[PDB]
RNA sequence: CCGGGUGUUACAGCCCCGCCCCGGCAGCAGCAGCUCGCCGAAUCCCGGGGCCGAGGGAGCGAGACCUGUGUCGCCGCGCUCUCCCCCCU
RNA sequence: CACGGCGCGUCGCGGCGCGCGCGAGCGAGCGCACGGGGUCGGCGGCGAUGUCGGCUACCCACCCGACCCGUCUUGAAACACGGACCAAGGAGU
RNA sequence: CCCAUACCCGGCCGUCGCUGGCAGUCGGCAGAGCGAGAAAGAGAGUGGCGCGGACGCUACGCCGCGACGAGUAGGAGGGCCGCUGCGGUGAGCCUUGAAGCCUAGGGCGCGG
RNA sequence: CGGGGUCCGGUGCGGAGAGCCCUUCGUCCCGGGAAACGGGGCGCGGCCGGA
């Protein structure tokens, strides 16, 4: 019993409390909190009733085994990853897509995922690419940036929404939502002027300019 | 639609005067002369792309003539804008002086 | 405007020297991001690139009234077995 | 502030130090991790007569390295000597 | 700024040292330890349900830590390297094909 | 028309190679800006231009 409190102090560095031994003695009044000193199931049969034993022993040893491991601590698994994000990212950000199918085409970003990945758009009226994942590796983050702070995407949608299934099919669904997304979208970006041409656009390296001279 | 990678020169191995270590490679990525701009190049994929005899497959795609060794950036080479590269075999001695095409999607921007 | 000469503050300035609270005020090995140093028990924070991941039965608690489990030792912590208050969903 | 009980407190210098008892040296759970050497309870493609894998080994190309062995000798690639090539025999019993 | 077989970190092989550790596989007849700064007893005593638990250990074996590795003349050790014959042994192989020889085939061993 | 004179502009080369040009997602409607002389044509027949 007992609601369970927050911790008594502030992070001040990854690993090191704000407050001291005595301090927490303290805070946590512990002063005055001091302290002192399954595998068998009867049934019945049609005779009389058995003690039916599950957790049953195998019928079958292998030629031979491997051993047990040993302990590790700092290991975890994918789903409890922490994530991270660049931070010239920022919801309402141009991307240029660099790896996938839709090579060097501008993109507007939204979310960033559960899994890490990130949730991006460009309205597929103009530069056709849908609601998609893509990896925060593989795009460059361009310093141009409309307010979307201001629009609501659909919580529904999320990683198991994007996953793979098994010829693909679009879903009645997944246009509903690009539609709904594009609504708002559009015209944030309409407002400002050259801006859907620009994302119509492809990105591409011509002779005489080099990445590290230019800016984005 | 354009071209995403940028040129490099695989000018030569890593070497001393009378030995050589192939596990190594030296990129001369055009447009970079100096150690304070190859920063950005750094840990960058590097493909080596060329036509061969026999078919083989593709990702994505159906079986063609190209075959690539792969590679990346490792750390910047001298003082003008050398580069050094390593890739999962190393590279022909007969592509002294020929293109590689480096890319830019180990990206940090 | 220039050249030559005289000279001692004039229609520019320079150097030294008693004091005026070492006169006073910043500031100070200065992001006036190069005017000149040695450092850190008088030092910490964040980030990027490259190579590698060898080893494989560490035990915990259960008590002769039980026989489970495979997140375990050292180390650093947080919460509860006290009671209140504040804020956001 | 790696301070935290009550006492008998001289176990004591004037209280602090610092001793003797307090069922007598047994409070428990959960949780996070810069903690006695990596894991994912994360994914993506291409696959039947043209494709996948085969270090080495067959042939070829390239860059770097690279003088013919045995022997005597201070010193051998030597303008020092033995040696065209192959098979069998051949010398501390 | 460049690089040696040098130095630092890591993996692997071997040698040497610790004349290191393991007979404790002590199981419903039992109780799973002897890594823990301090020479020595988890000391013995007498009075006020479910039947269950991996591998091991050719001890000439297995396992753990460190350091080290040039070599002529020469010395020593190990060869499950090789050749021929003899005593044993393989209820061995073989005319449903031995020996020998050839091979752009598949492999093992640092090497023979 | 070319070469000289004066004069006027620039001169760490803005008539700059530290530069210039072209710039590619595509198609469909209507409007504005530029053009009506423009665009495209082994679509054309000639005339010059070159050692
Ligand atoms: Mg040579
Ligand atoms: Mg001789
Ligand atoms: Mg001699
Ligand atoms: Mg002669
Ligand atoms: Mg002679
Ligand atoms: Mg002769
Ligand atoms: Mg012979
Ligand atoms: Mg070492
Ligand atoms: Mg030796
Ligand atoms: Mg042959």
């Amino acid at each position: 019993k007992g609601k369970p409190h927050c911790s008594r102090n502030p992070v001040l560095v990854r690993g090191i409390g704000r407050y001291s031994r005595s301090a927490m003695y303290s805070r946590k009044a512990l002063y005055k909190r001091k302290y002192a000193a399954l595998a068998t199931v009867t049934k019945p049969v049609g005779g009389g009733t058995r003690v039916v034993k599950l957790r049953k022993m195998p019928r079958y040893y292998p030629t031979e085994d491997v051993p047990r491991k040993l302990l590790s601590h700092g290991k975890k698994p994918f789903s409890q990853h922490v994530r991270k994000l660049r931070a010239s990212i920022t919801p309402g950000t141009i991307l240029i897509i660099l790896t996938g199918r839709h090579r060097g085409k501008r993109v507007v970003f939204l979310k960033q995922l559960s899994s890490g990945l990130l949730l991006v758009t460009g309205p597929l009226s103009l530069n056709r690419v849908p609601l998609r994942r893509t990896h925060q590796k593989f795009v460059i983050a361009t310093s141009t940036k409309i307010d979307i702070s201001g629009v609501k995407i659909p919580k529904h949608l999320t990683d198991a929404y994007f996953k793979k299934k098994k010829k693909y099919e679009i879903t009645e669904q997944r246009k509903v939502d690009q539609k709904a997304v594009d609504s708002q979208i559009l015209p944030k970006i309409k407002a400002v002027p050259q801006l859907q041409g620009y994302l119509r656009s492809v990105f591409a390296l011509t002779n005489g300019v080099y990445p590290h001279k230019l800016v984005f | 639609s354009g071209r995403l990678w940028c040129k490099a020169i695989f000018a030569g191995y890593k070497r001393g005067l009378r030995n050589q270590r192939e596990h190594t490679a030296l990129l001369k990525i055009e447009g970079v002369y100096a150690r304070d701009e190859t920063e950005f190049y750094l840990g960058k994929r590097c493909a080596y792309v060329y036509k061969a005899k026999n078919n083989t497959v593709t990702p994505g795609g159906k079986p063609n003539k190209t075959r690539v060794i792969w590679g990346k950036v490792t750390r910047a080479h001298g003082n003008s804008g050398m580069v050094r590269a390593k890739f999962r075999s190393n590279l022909p001695a007969k592509a002294i002086g020929h293109r590689i095409r480096v890319m830019l999607y180990p990206s940090r921007i």
